[PDB]
This record gives structure tokens, C-alpha cells and sequence, in this order.
């Protein structure tokens, strides 16, 4: 964790910075083709069954159709490349999709659980006083039904 | 005809020969490491006497 | 225990050259006969004909 | 039209009283031929696109736009995405022979007869939809087997709720 | 376009005069692309400010008609797009007979 | 023909038979292989049916 | 002459045929950029193909499978060069070896991408396997052919034609960037070739 | 039903398709369970040995191609993929329709030790035996049918040499269409011994 | 640059001539670095691919010797010492001619 | 340990033979064929010729 990416994930976006912190953080990226995620595939560098979570899936039909979240989309994604974890965590860790630095103690305390006690990433979520997850992903039963 | 055939089946042999030799090479080159391998236990039980 | 560490290495190192071995004898016989061989037996009962 | 399918004796039967057999024959070699002329343009249009060629232009191997414009209004697509190593979407995996050995397979017998394929055990087959799990993953071939046992046993013979009503009524069958 | 293009494809204008021997309506931009898939393709021209845009691209080559029968402005740099992952820069132009 | 074609006069249909490429191969194979395997080889004509 | 590990002159028999750095006639490089002159103009020698099984009677309807051929012959002595170099393990024949694999790679370009997200939705096989789906799709050939009717964009012929399954890629091709691609990661740290 | 005879559990797999006495060890996918149940079926309709077998599908053209290629998925997926990409199969070592000049040609060059004149000497051996092949002149024919648009036609070959070696070949007029013969109605040249 | 199309790291590669994502375990010299650079430019620049090449110097003697004899190190060794040195490969089994 | 030192030399011994047995097969193996075969293969070609 660089200062310069905590600088990035403890800052608070209204819609007033909305397009100053666009360009400081994506220099000349026009929003339409940022929006399509082939470019999003192109550029944060991942897999298409890893792009089946971010928005959502997307074939060339509109899905999940947002009108502008940039911002919000790239700080987890940058923490997720950070602290290499998966998006059912992300997205259930603080769903108010907002950062403040005692989520980053909480994810120290779950990534310290599991390098303690060797145990899997749902179970030091149960540790951190967090429900079990229902929801399904990856073509694989969830917490719930394992 | 006759001739062609004699030449190309004398080829032939010499090939399967030479795999033969490969095959000697490689054994000959693992027993090798063995007994390094068997040096290095040694040394340890001359460290233990 | 040292030891026993190095005979464990002693093993490892029979254990590749026969896995060498199986895989080189595997395939000279599953690649049963060559090209030119075959071609032999072409030449021959070209003879015939 | 259709008639490489429909054979000489499926045409021969339609065709007794309506024209002379050398004309029927002839009919029969022409589509016949045709079939393999719809194979033959179709592919040669198609496999201009096939997308490890289209990256290296060094080859020169080219693709024309004139007869290409026109099956995507036809076929909607169907050249427009190609596929991966196979799964279980490609033409030429397990699926594919799979219904093209249906559609060959479900009029061996008429379908008045017990020994009929749909009716001998399998209403289930024209169920069974094709996802990529069900090509993917290895179940027990026994546990399926009762699974369409109870299908049958539970249908029309006895008309129950489920498989504790099953698991009951042979509690009670002795003989 | 390293901004918005995600793909490695790019388009080729050459623009048509109005005229000479074939006497047509008014100007048209001809381009050719190699993405399949039918979209709009957005000629703007961010030095006068206008666009040419063809509704139903057509697979590989297509006509797509100018407007403004003006060709001083298509000499300047031109921002093709697809807004579909593709764009491409457009500069240097050449003249000929 | 006279000047060294032959064909089959089949209706109103003139169909070439044989050749007169291995009388002007000779020139172009004095040289060498690669004379041989040119576009510029390739590019040798026929006479008029 | 590439079985029998003698590569140069397997490279100059190769550029008989398909040179990728063009061609010198006396001095003057030559515009063309393949030897065979009916590869630069495709010509059907052969028409019906499907009298058989032959992959020879369909390279003959169609002489670009013969280039696509030609071009994996070409892939394969590369590759054997890169490998022959690989095996002596001097650090000179390393940089050989690395400058082989990327004179491949740079022949193929990239892996090729695909969407994934694709067309296909999951029908039942009763629907899928329809002979209405077949009938339409044979008449649809045929009247591309034949050059008759107005294209047109509505889904009710296409409620066949959607259950069409979809053509896939070159599987021997698409094994060629994997192999290089591990070869070359191999040279990139410090492993061997095992 | 009655109708079908069972009496014990193999008559029930033989009419369910299915089998109840695998040990549940084994693991298996879904649709290669369906597969090997459609073929038991297609095996079992093609003995006639379930009764009444309807005769009018039998005769179609993919039952005809049953035993060979269609009864396992392997050699489907072979003549499919034959049919799309030969060049995995193109091989040009063993080629059908292949003349007795490529023969002693790949015959002059079957050894080993290859040096390249050794190659360029059977080149030109191959050479003079295309020469003597390309100067042929035709002395006289014959037509097979009564007319000329339909049946066979066979020439009768000269050479440009003493005591001669006259060589024959045939033609079709039935693959006649657009104003010339296409390539395949031709016939290699054969050797006339007598 | 923006006219030198790069996208990733192996568009650098290429463009620089010299690579970044060997592991440091690799240890070479300095000529023989600047070697292997100048002999994946020639490389490039044979095949085309990167574009517009001159013709002009491309119809030398040396580049049509590039392919056999001057594009590794040991043939064109080879050469150099097989004029000077012909002793070393005077063998008088095998004469030619 | 005098005794221990006595196998380490026995293990010279044995590490001797396979190293002279691989360098006399990889020789073998390296000079793939002589030049009298060599010249066999050149005479079955003269008589071809």
C-alpha cells in the first residue's frame, strides 16, 4: 500500500470534483468508451470470467446500465489488484461503495486472519463479524451451500 | 529397384543404431548423478562420526 | 536425518533416469516403423509389380 | 430443396403418382449435388474469417466483403462470432453430432411403436437443454440411472407427490 | 487512438471530390474497416467541428456522404471512431489527379 | 497447328491438348534451380489456338 | 530435409516457394511476395471435392489451405531452429534461441481474441434439433447463391437460425502460441526446457 | 408394457438404454451419457434384431456413412474437421493421385546423409523425367459413346524418341461444363508395355 | 510517441530492442547486448512488418548474404576466418570440384 | 571413520567408470557417421545414377 494509492482510495468524491478527479485519474478517457468493457478489459488488465463481476456481464446488448460510476468502479478495482482478493468480498465489504481507513483495518484483520490460522477467505469474513454470503459466483456453490 | 531399397533399408539401420546409442548416453549419464547424489550422503554420515 | 534427507535425493535421481527410460522406449514403440522403412516395403512390391 | 434428406424412397413414396421415375432420379442427383454446392460456398465464405488467419496480412490470404454482406442479414451472425477451443457452443463438438444424431435417430421407428425411441423411455431427452454444465461436470452414471427410473416409476403408473411416496409403496410390494 | 481503442484495428478514409468525371451530388468519405460487425462510424472533425456519420455501416468498405460540400476542412486532423472500441487518427493528407 | 499447337475441335470448342513448355524450358534451365522455380518461369506463354 | 536436421537448406527449399522478405531478381526487389503463380490468383482445379474423403481434393478446390500449409511448414522449421539452439546451453545459443522465438512471434502477432460473450443461448434439444431449423437453412444457401431476394433484418427466420452452433478457431494453430508462448517464458526466467 | 418382453435387468437396459448395474464409482458427464445411449439405439435398430425396422430412413445417406465414420465421435470429428481444415491433414510425404515422377523423386531422396547437390542431382534426374512426358504428341483417338457430349474419350500418346514408348490417357465429357474440361476429368498418362 | 503504436510491454520490447521482463538471474555482456538488439531491428526490418523500408539499401550485397551468412555471429566468423585461414577447412577428402 | 573414508574412495571408483562410459557413448553418438559410410551411401548412389 504506496501512499499514493492510499491518497486515491481515502478520498471522498462528490459530483462538484466529479470531473477534475476524472481527468486526474484518467488523463483524456472519454467516458462512453471507458464504459464498454472491452476497453475495461483492455486497459485494468483482466480475465473475461473476472469481467463477468465488475458491472455486471455484459454481451453487446446495454446490461447493468449505468450513467456514470468511474470512480467508484476503480477504487475497488485497484484495491482488489492490491490485496489480490475476489468481488463477492468487495462487494460485501462496505457495500456503500465508499472508503474510510477502518475498512483498512478490517481487511488487515481478515488478510491477517488467514495467514494466521490458514484458513479460506469466507472464514475470516465470519471473523469479521460478517454474515454468511448466499450469493453464487464463479460456476461454484457459495458459502452458503458448501 | 532392388538396389534403392538396399540403400534406404542400410539408412534405416543406421538410425535405429544411433537411438541405441542415445539410450546407452542417457543411462550412462543418470548413473552418473546417482552416485553424486550417493558422495553427498556419504559425506554427511563422515560429518556424523 | 540429514542423511536420510540425502538418500531421499539418491531416489530422486534413480527415479528420472528410469522415467527417461519408459518414455524413450514408449515412444520408439508406438512410433513403430519409420518413413523410409515403409518406403522400403513400397520399393520392394514396386519390384514385385 | 430438402430432398438430400428426404431420399429417393421418401421422395419415391410422396412420388408414385405425381412423375416418372428417370425424372424422380434425376431430381435426387441434382439436389444431391446441390448439397454439396451449399457446402462448398457456404465454407469457402466462411473460413475467410477465421480469426488466427486475419491478424498476419503477410500471407495476403484475403477475404471479399460482396458475398459476405449478405448472410449476416441471412443468418444474423452466424459468422460473426467464432469460438474458442470447443465447448459447448462450437460446431464440432459433442453437441453438435449429438443433434445431428438425434435428428437422424427419432424416425428409425414409427412413433405408434413401444420400441420407439421417444416412446421406449425418453421423454426426457427433448427436455434436456445444453448448457456448458451439462457437458462440464462428471456425475455418477448409477445416480443418474435411478433418477430416470423414479422419472418413469413416478409419471403415470402410480401418480405421486414424490420420492418419499415412492420409497413407501415399495416398503409396501412384496411380490 | 491510444485512448479510445481497445482494438489493434484501424480505419483508411480517402475522401472523394465533387465533380470531375463523376459528376455526383455532393462529397462522400470512403473508408474501409475490418471489424464485422455493423455499427455508425463518427468522422468528426474536431477543427471545423462537424461530423460525418454513417448510419449501417457496412461490412469493410462504405459510402458514407459529406454534407457540407467543403473540402479545405477535411484537410486538417480527423477523429474516426466506432464508439464500439475502435477509433483511429487521421492526418497527412495528399491531394491527387 | 502449325505453329506447334494441337487441339480437339469439340462443336464450336477448341481444347488445348499439349504443350510447348519443354521446348522453352531448355533456356531458362541453363543456369541453375533458382532460374527454374521463378514467377518469371512461370510467366512463360503459349502459342494461339 | 527438415527430418533429417539439416536446416538451412530446408530454409532456402522453403523460400522457393513463399519468401516473407520478398524477393531480389538481379538487383531489383520484385513487387510479388509468393513463388507459385496460381496462389496469387486462386483456381478451383478440381470441382467437386466431396466425391470423397480427401484433404488433398479439398487443398485443390481451394489453393489458400495449400498456403495455409505452406506457412506452417514454415512455423515448424522455425520453431526446430529455436529448439536445435536451445538444448546446447551457452549463453550466446540462448540469445539465438531467443531470437528465433521472436521472429516467430512476430509472424503470428497476437493470440487472437475472442468475445466470449456470445450469441448462444442454451435451447432445448427438441428445438434445437428441429428439421424446420435444417429446411430454412438449406433454402437460406441456396438463395444466397442463387442472387434473389432482399436482405432484411427480422427474427422470425432467425428463430431458426440462432440455434445454429457456431464455427470455432484452428485447434493445431491455436497450439502454436501456447507452445512458443512457454518456450519463450522459459527463456525469460532461468529454467530449461524441461 | 407388455408388449416389450423383459425379464431380467439386461432386458431393461436394452430398452431403457441405460445401465443399473455399474457400480456407482463410476463418474460420468451427462451428454456422453445420452451419446452412448443414442448409439445403443442406432446399434441396435441397424441388427433388425429389435423388430420392424422402418426401412425408409435406413437408406438414407448418413446411415450409409454409419460403420465408418459416424458411429463414434472420433471419426466424426475427423471427417468435420477434414472437411474445414485439411491443412491439419495435408501431408506432402503421402499424396492420392500421385505420379511415378514425385516416386522416384522422394525414392532418390529417402537416406540420411543429405548434402544439398546430392538433392540438386535428383532434381535433375526428376527434371529429364518430366521432359520426357511434356513433349507428348497425340497420333490418334478414340470416343467411348455413340455422341459427343457424353462418355469417355481415350488418346493414344507419341514421344519425340526412336523405338517408341507410346503412352495413353483418358478424359471425361460428362464433367464438361462453361467451355473447358475441368482438371479432375482428366487422367494421368499411362505406359503402353507391349 | 504517439505515432509508434504501443499497447503493452512486448510493444516495447519491440520498440526498444531490449527487454524488461527478464528475471536478473541473467547475466550477459554489453556487445553482445547491443548484438542482439541491432539483429532484431534487421529483423524487423526485413520482414516488412515494421513499416515503409527503404529498397534502397535493401538490394546490397550484405543483406542478401544477411540470411545465410551474416545474421549470427558464428557464420559470419566463419566466413571471415574461411578467407584468411583456409587451412583450417582444406580437408583433402572432400574436394569440390 | 577410516572405514568411511575407504567408501568415499570405492565411490571415486565406480564415478570413474560412468563418466568414462558417457564420454565414450556421447563421443560415439556425436560422430554420427563415419566417412567410410558415408562413402558406402555415395557408391549406392553412383550405382543408382
Amino acid at each position: 500500500i504506496s501512499p499514493e494509492l492510499f491518497n486515491i482510495l481515502t478520498e471522498e468524491i462528490t459530483e462538484a470534483n466529479a470531473e477534475a478527479i476524472y481527468k486526474q485519474n484518467f488523463g483524456d478517457i472519454d467516458p462512453a468508451c471507458l464504459a464498454m468493457p472491452e476497453y475495461l478489459k483492455s486497459y485494468y488488465n483482466f480475465s473475461d470470467e473476472e469481467l463477468s463481476q465488475f458491472i455486471r456481464k455484459y454481451p453487446d446488448n446495454e446490461l447493468n446500465t449505468q450513467k456514470i460510476h468511474l470512480l467508484k468502479i476503480n477504487k475497488i478495482i485497484l484495491l482488489s489488484q492490491a490485496v489480490n482478493l475476489p468481488f463477492l468480498k468487495l462487494d460485501e465489504i462496505i457495500p456503500e461503495q465508499n472508503i474510510t481507513p477502518t475498512v483498512l483495518g478490517k481487511i488487515f484483520l481478515v488478510k491477517y486472519y488467514m495467514q494466521k490460522y490458514n484458513i479460506g477467505t469466507e472464514t475470516a469474513l465470519i471473523l469479521c463479524n460478517d454474515s454468511i454470503s448466499q450469493y453464487s459466483y464463479s460456476n461454484q456453490p457459495s458459502q452458503f451451500d458448501r | 529397384l532392388l538396389i534403392e531399397a538396399e540403400k534406404v533399408s542400410q539408412s534405416e539401420i543406421w538410425r535405429r543404431r544411433r537411438q541405441e546409442w542415445e539410450i546407452q548416453r542417457n543411462n550412462a549419464e543418470a548413473e552418473m548423478k546417482q552416485i553424486d547424489a550417493q558422495l553427498k550422503s556419504l559425506t554427511v554420515r563422515r560429518e556424523a562420526a | 536425518i540429514e542423511e536420510i534427507d540425502a538418500e531421499k535425493t539418491v531416489l530422486e535421481k534413480s527415479k528420472a533416469g528410469a522415467k527417461s527410460r519408459f518414455d524413450n522406449y514408449s515412444k520408439l514403440y508406438d512410433e513403430d516403423v519409420n518413413a523410409g522403412e515403409r518406403q522400403a516395403l513400397d520399393m520392394r512390391i514396386a519390384s514385385q509389380s | 430443396l430438402t430432398d438430400i434428406c428426404h431420399y429417393s424412397f421418401n421422395e419415391f413414396r410422396q412420388q408414385v403418382s405425381d412423375h416418372l421415375s428417370w425424372s424422380e432420379t434425376n431430381r435426387l442427383y441434382r439436389d444431391a449435388q446441390q448439397e454439396q454446392k451449399e457446402n462448398q460456398l457456404y465454407e469457402a465464405r466462411i473460413l475467410k474469417r477465421a480469426n488466427p488467419q486475419l491478424q498476419n496480412a503477410v500471407h495476403l490470404g484475403i477475404t471479399l466483403p460482396h458475398a459476405e454482406l449478405r448472410g449476416y442479414n441471412s443468418e444474423f451472425g452466424g459468422r460473426a462470432s467464432q469460438y474458442v477451443a470447443p465447448g459447448s457452443v462450437s460446431s464440432m463438438f459433442s453437441p453438435a453430432a449429438y443433434l445431428t444424431e438425434l435428428y437422424r435417430e427419432a424416425r428409425n421407428l414409427h412413433a405408434s411403436d413401444s420400441v420407439y425411441h421417444l416412446d421406449e423411455r425418453r421423454p426426457d431427452l427433448q427436455s434436456m437443454t445444453l448448457s456448458q454444465q451439462n457437458m462440464d461436470t462428471e456425475l455418477s452414471t448409477l445416480s443418474l440411472s435411478n433418477e430416470i427410473l423414479l422419472k418413469g416409476i413416478k409419471a403415470n403408473q402410480s401418480n405421486l407427490d414424490s420420492d418419499t411416496k415412492v420409497m413407501e409403496m415399495l416398503s409396501t410390494f412384496r411380490p | 487512438n491510444p485512448n479510445n481503442s481497445s482494438n489493434r484495428f484501424m480505419f483508411y478514409p480517402v475522401y472523394q471530390y465533387n465533380g470531375n468525371t463523376s459528376g455526383l451530388a455532393q462529397g462522400r468519405l470512403l473508408f474501409h474497416r475490418d471489424t464485422s460487425y455493423s455499427s455508425k462510424v463518427a468522422a468528426w472533425i474536431p477543427g471545423a467541428g462537424r461530423s460525418l456519420i454513417n448510419e449501417n455501416a457496412n461490412i469493410g468498405d462504405d459510402c458514407a456522404e459529406d454534407s457540407v460540400n467543403k473540402p479545405d476542412d477535411l484537410k486538417q486532423y480527423i477523429y474516426m471512431t466506432d464508439s464500439k472500441g475502435t477509433a483511429t487518427d487521421v492526418s497527412g493528407p495528399v491531394d491527387i489527379n | 497447328d502449325e505453329n506447334g499447337a494441337q487441339y480437339m475441335q469439340w462443336g464450336a470448342y477448341r481444347i488445348r491438348l499439349n504443350t510447348l513448355f519443354a521446348r522453352q524450358l531448355v533456356e531458362r534451365a541453363n543456369t541453375g534451380i533458382d532460374t527454374i522455380l521463378s514467377m518469371e518461369t512461370q510467366n512463360i506463354q503459349e502459342p494461339m489456338m | 530435409l527438415l527430418h533429417e536436421q539439416n536446416f538451412d537448406e530446408a530454409n532456402r527449399w522453403l523460400k522457393y516457394v513463399w519468401s516473407p522478405s520478398g524477393y531480389i531478381v538481379r538487383g531489383q526487389i520484385k513487387n510479388y511476395h509468393w513463388n507459385v503463380r496460381p496462389l496469387l490468383e486462386n483456381t478451383s482445379w478440381n470441382s467437386d471435392p466431396l466425391d470423397s474423403v480427401d484433404p488433398d481434393a479439398v487443398a485443390q478446390h481451394d489453393p489458400m489451405h495449400y498456403k495455409v500449409a505452406t506457412f506452417m511448414r514454415t512455423l515448424d522449421l522455425l520453431m526446430a531452429r529455436g529448439d536445435h539452439a536451445y538444448r546446447q546451453l551457452e549463453r550466446d545459443t540462448l540469445n539465438e534461441a531467443k531470437m528465433w522465438y521472436m521472429q516467430a512471434l512476430h509472424l503470428l502477432g497476437n493470440k487472437p481474441y475472442l468475445p466470449l460473450s456470445s450469441v448462444w443461448n442454451d435451447p432445448r434439444l427438441d428445438n434445437a434439433a428441429a428439421t424446420t431449423t435444417q429446411k430454412a437453412h438449406a433454402y437460406a444457401i441456396t438463395s444466397l447463391r442463387q442472387g434473389t431476394q432482399t436482405p432484411a433484418l427480422l427474427l422470425r427466420s432467425a428463430n431458426t437460425l440462432t440455434d445454429l452452433f457456431l464455427p470455432q478457431i484452428n485447434d493445431v494453430m491455436l497450439s502454436y502460441w501456447n507452445k512458443l508462448e512457454l518456450r519463450l517464458y522459459n527463456l525469460r526466467h532461468n529454467l530449461s526446457i524441461d | 408394457n407388455r408388449a416389450a418382453s423383459i425379464k431380467s435387468r439386461d432386458d431393461l437396459y436394452q430398452y431403457l438404454l441405460i445401465d443399473n448395474q455399474v457400480s456407482a464409482e463410476i463418474k460420468t458427464t451427462r451428454i456422453a451419457e445420452a451419446i452412448a445411449s443414442i448409439q445403443l439405439y442406432v446399434n441396435r435398430a441397424l441388427e433388425n434384431i429389435e423388430i420392424h425396422a422402418v426401412s425408409d430412413v435406413i437408406t438414407r445417406q448418413f446411415f450409409i456413412d454409419w460403420d465408418k465414420y459416424n458411429k463414434r465421435y472420433s471419426t466424426w470429428a475427423g471427417v468435420s474437421q477434414l472437411v474445414y481444415y485439411p491443412e491439419n491433414y495435408i501431408d506432402p510425404t503421402m499424396r492420392i493421385g500421385q505420379t511415378k515422377m514425385m516416386d522416384t523423386l522422394l525414392q532418390s531422396v529417402s537416406q540420411s546423409q543429405l548434402n544439398a547437390d546430392t538433392v540438386e542431382d535428383a532434381f535433375k534426374s526428376y527434371l529429364t523425367s518430366f521432359e520426357q512426358v511434356a513433349n507428348l504428341e497425340v497420333i490418334s483417338a478414340y470416343h467411348d459413346n455413340v455422341n459427343n457430349d457424353q462418355g469417355l474419350t481415350y488418346f493414344i500418346g507419341n514421344s519425340k524418341t526412336e523405338v517408341n514408348q507410346y503412352y495413353w490417357r483418358s478424359v471425361d465429357h460428362s464433367k464438361f461444363n462453361d467451355g473447358k474440361f475441368a482438371a479432375n476429368a482428366w487422367s494421368e498418362w499411362h505406359k503402353i508395355d507391349c
